[PDB]
């Protein structure tokens, strides 16, 4: 005889959840800058050096005619 | 004696798991794109004027002068 | 009569597992490339002797046909 007891207490907290997945890679970084073009400067001091350095050849050249 | 009482309630859920790791950095982009090379008429252009000066030039340094340039 | 009360019930069932962990976020870009390579100097050397070959040239061509008259 007798009522039942009091209720018993809560369970214990659940398991913990796995882990998360790790995120996405990101990107590839962006092309780098292009190289640089000729300036009108640097193309005048290229041919600058390149008359110079035929001064020979064009001398051989102008006496030719003859 | 009366019967044990009921058994409590159910716990509370468990805890999320452990937040995912941010993702690895990506790649290093690949190389610029050369440089655009002069084009030859724009070469012509820059360049025609003083090889005739200096052609001219040696012509008389030779002492073999030119038909006269353009004034 | 009545004997007394009951001990109390059991502990209650533990709770639901915890959901997984949220989703990591996605990772920085890469860095930029390196610079492209810049243009040679020999597309301009190229067309240059070309020029000087051609106006040298042109300097027989003259002279030949100014003593022909036929210019």
């Amino acid at each position: 005889s007798g009522p039942p007891g009091p209720p018993g207490p809560p369970g214990p907290p659940g398991a913990r959840g796995q882990a998360g997945v790790m995120g996405f890679p990101g990107p590839p970084g962006p092309p780098g800058p292009p190289g640089r073009a000729p300036t009108d400067q640097h193309i005048k001091q290229v041919c600058m050096r390149v008359i110079q350095e035929h001064f020979a050849e064009m001398a051989a050249s102008l006496k030719r005619p003859d | 004696s009366g019967p044990p009482g009921p058994p409590g309630p159910p716990g509370p859920p468990g805890a999320r798991g452990q937040a995912g790791v941010m993702g690895f950095p990506g790649p290093p982009g690949p190389p610029g794109p050369p440089g655009k090379e002069a084009s030859e008429q724009r070469i012509r252009e820059l360049c025609g004027g003083m090889i005739s000066e200096q052609i001219a030039q040696l012509a008389a340094h030779l002492r073999k002068p030119l038909a006269p340039g353009s004034i | 009569g009545s004997g007394p009360p009951g001990p109390p019930g059991p502990p209650g069932p533990p709770g639901a597992r915890g959901e997984p962990g949220n989703i990591g976020f996605p990772g920085p870009p890469g860095p930029p490339g390196p610079p492209g390579r810049d243009a040679t100097d020999q597309h301009i050397v190229d067309v240059a002797l070309k020029m000087l070959q051609e106006q040298l040239a042109e300097v027989a061509v003259s002279a030949k046909r100014e003593a022909l008259g036929a210019v």
